[PDB]
């Protein structure tokens, strides 16, 4: 869907309370 | 007829140093952001605001229920104790431990409670209470403290550094005293050793001072360790007796059933509500937890060090309790200098 | 009233290893799923311990006094019930008041008195001839209980008296600390199924009781019991035999120990932060598979 | 993961959870608290933005 | 210690050390004031009062 070639992509491929971002949310770290 | 309300007011002063503008800084967004930057003037942008808080609407105090009632009539007040050397060792649980009935029963001189809060009592859970009752003279009432010199508090008592309990003295001169000399009452004053914080000695034993041995003989250098006191109701106020009762209890630790006159009410989730349990109180929303604590625990934290999973001290179950506080809230504005309106948006 | 036991053989105390044993639940906070540390007393792993045999084959028999420290763990090996129970005193004399907890045939008595202690207290069931049962019958303890503060009796259970073999059937874990006059005692009773050795594994200990004793504890023995039977020879001071059963004490040290908590919440792997540098690597990393490379340390 | 790590150091308190110490002791006994853990906090995150 | 067993005193206050570290410590120009006052007036004798 995206405009990406073969290397493209694989370069990209290649790269409460008990979750994480969960509990990061509870103290204001927001992404 | 208008009813004023706690709001965080932004003025301006001119200079001739009165009020010419204000702005009601806890309505809009906008006026959130102005106080926010400290200017009138707002640029075309975005700018982030607190967090959706969700306000409290019911507050539980889960207990467990209680049945009995401490007595209090034969510790506050009672005829009859012990020395000091010897105190009398009481386990008070399984009832209601209330502080409030030392003002309306007997005259009490000193009260102090160390580690906690004297105005919490009602409130905490305690655990493990004991009760040390003993009776000393009026002037070895200030060495009875967590950390003290004297041959009272080497010899006879011991108090922890830090030592989290109740410690609470009457005078009670009309009571162990008497006319031909009160002789019921002993403590120890020669011995070569401390003692342990909550430590119990009844030794009887011929002490061995200096370089004589004594080995029961009762002579030079080798006087009693337990000498005899000397109430009567003829000396003054620094000879009097004194009936000193310690309360030795936990705060938060194992799950007991004492606490005080707090009980259970109701149990509410799935909304932000207060809930007090154990004295600990705490602010979210409680869920169905899945995984069960230990026989020997009640609370549970995490990496964060937060109450994370609570225990009903009802049904032996265990509720997981989550922030109420979640969404992050920003504020779009083309600037002042265009035209006036905002838009809200929830990340 | 008062006597010592005589023929027997004496052995050298063979000393033996363990395997990861001496992990309690210092802290009463549940965990899961979350890496902690703490500062306790625990047990050294792979370190050295003492072994004392007792098989009946000259036969096998030793009642030593160990001193105590700060926490003292106990691993009996036993399958036809032969240590009893255990005596915390300092002087034995009448003079300070020592805790005796004893596991009776009928109730378990813990009374905190000053005991007059013999120069060798132990129990003795004998082996009826005209009836085969056994029943309880010697105490040679203490000779008379004066001042009494404490005394605990528990509730009556079942209990054979009766020896039997086929290799160690139970392993018993406890765990003695002495805080603030407070007797912590913790227990864990486990069906094993071993010839000898040390049991290989991990188990963390629950609490047991806090009894408030409320006095100083610098020497332990274990009480121990015998078996007579009808045919013993001379008196029943000298015919008795040893028994079928292992013991091993260990002394607790205040060592940092890292703990992996899995998602039930309990204590599945412990590592002593002060043995080896790499173990203090470990713990300082928060780690238990460092890959390759140099590192700094203390 | 320091980040997370940091809030359950108390910073010379007895807890880091302020509701277990404003329940225990009053405002005026946990206020040295709370602004010790308020400046060991603000020095965290000053070093994290740092 | 040869204080306790032959006397009794009302009030022992030890400023900038405590009682029970006053046995590994040295003393350095030991000098002893004594006096009579009222017994309200013990409460004036401490560093800064009125």
């Amino acid at each position: 869907p995206s405009k990406r070639s073969f290397i493209e992509d694989l370069l990209f491929n290649k790269v409460a309370a008990r979750d994480l971002i969960c509990a990061q949310k509870f103290n204001g770290l927001t992404v | 007829v208008g009813y004023l309300q706690p709001r965080t007011f932004l003025l301006k002063y001119n200079e001739n140093g009165t009020i010419t503008d204000a702005v009601d800084c806890a309505l809009d967004p906008l006026s959130e952001t102005k106080c926010t930057l400290k200017s009138f003037t707002v640029e075309k942008g975005i700018y982030q605001t607190s967090n959706f808080r969700v306000q409290p609407t019911e507050s539980i105090v889960r207990f467990p229920n209680i049945t009995n009632l401490c007595p209090f009539g034969e510790v506050f007040n009672a005829t009859r104790f012990a020395s000091v050397y010897a105190w009398n060792r009481k386990r008070i649980s399984n009832c209601v431990a209330d502080y409030s009935v030392l003002y309306n029963s007997a005259s009490f001189s000193t009260f102090k409670c160390y580690g906690v809060s004297p105005t919490k009592l009602n409130d905490l859970c305690f655990t493990n209470v004991y009760a040390d009752s003993f009776v000393i003279r009026g002037d070895e009432v200030r060495q009875i403290a967590p950390g003290q010199t004297g041959k009272i508090a080497d010899y006879n008592y011991k108090l922890p550094d830090d030592f989290t309990g109740c410690v609470i003295a009457w005078n009670s001169n009309n009571l162990d005293s008497k006319v031909g000399g009160n002789y019921n009452y002993l403590y120890r004053l020669f011995r070569k050793s401390n003692l342990k914080p909550f430590e119990r000695d009844i030794s009887t034993e011929i002490y061995q001072a200096g370089s004589t041995p004594c080995n029961g003989v009762e002579g030079f250098n080798c006087y009693f360790p337990l000498q005899s006191y000397g109430f009567q109701p003829t000396n003054g106020v620094g000879y009097q007796p004194y009936r000193v009762v310690v309360l030795s209890f936990e705060l938060l630790h194992a799950p007991a059933t004492v606490c005080g006159p707090k009980k259970s009410t109701n149990l509410v989730k799935n909304k932000c509500v207060n809930f007090n349990f154990n004295g600990l109180t705490g602010t979210g929303v409680l869920t169905e937890s899945n995984k069960k604590f230990l026989p020997f625990q009640q609370f549970g934290r995490d990496i964060a060090d937060t109450t994370d999973a609570v225990r009903d001290p009802q049904t032996l179950e265990i509720l997981d309790i989550t922030p109420c506080s979640f969404g992050g809230v920003s504020v779009i504005t083309p600037g002042t200098n265009t035209s006036n309106q905002v838009a809200v948006l929830y990340q | 009233q008062c006597v010592n036991l005589t023929t027997r053989t004496q052995l050298p105390p063979a000393y033996t290893n363990s395997f990861t044993r001496g992990v309690y639940y210092p802290d009463k906070v549940f965990r899961s799923s979350v890496l902690h540390s703490t500062q306790d007393l625990f047990l050294p792993f792979f370190s050295n311990v003492t072994w004392f045999h007792a098989i009946h084959v000259t036969k096998r028999f030793d009642n030593p006094v160990l001193p105590f420290n700060d926490g003292v763990y106990f691993a009996s090996t036993e399958k036809s019930n032969i240590i009893r129970g255990w005596i915390f005193g300092t002087t034995l004399d009448s003079k300070t008041q020592s805790l005796l907890i004893v596991n009776n045939a009928t109730n378990v008595v813990i009374k905190v008195c000053e005991f007059q202690f013999c120069n060798d207290p132990f129990l003795g069931v004998y082996y009826h001839k005209n009836n085969k049962s056994w029943m309880e019958s010697e105490f040679r303890v203490y000779s008379s209980a004066n001042n009494c503060t404490f005394e605990y009796v528990s509730q009556p259970f079942l209990m054979d008296l009766e020896g039997k073999q086929g290799n160690f059937k139970n392993l018993r874990e406890f765990v003695f600390k002495n805080i603030d006059g407070y007797f912590k005692i913790y227990s864990k009773h486990t069906p094993i199924n071993l010839v000898r050795d040390l049991p290989q594994g991990f188990s963390a200990l629950e609490p047991l009781v806090d009894l408030p004793i409320g006095i100083n504890i610098t020497r332990f023995q274990t009480l121990l019991a015998l078996h007579r039977s009808y045919l013993t020879p001379g008196d029943s001071s000298s015919g008795w035999t040893a028994g079928a059963a292992a013991y091993y004490v260990g002394y607790l040290q205040p060592r940092t120990f890292l703990l992996k908590y899995n998602e039930n919440g309990t204590i599945t792997d412990a590592v002593d932060c002060a043995l080896d540098p790499l173990s203090e690597t470990k713990c300082t990393l928060k780690s238990f598979t460092v890959e390759k490379g140099i590192y700094q340390t203390s | 993961n320091t980040l997370v790590k940091q809030l359950s150091s108390n910073f010379g308190a007895i807890s880091s959870v302020l509701n277990d110490i404003l329940s225990r002791l009053d405002p005026p006994e946990a206020e040295v608290q709370i602004d010790r853990l308020i400046t060991g906090r603000l020095q965290s995150l000053q070093t994290y933005v740092t």
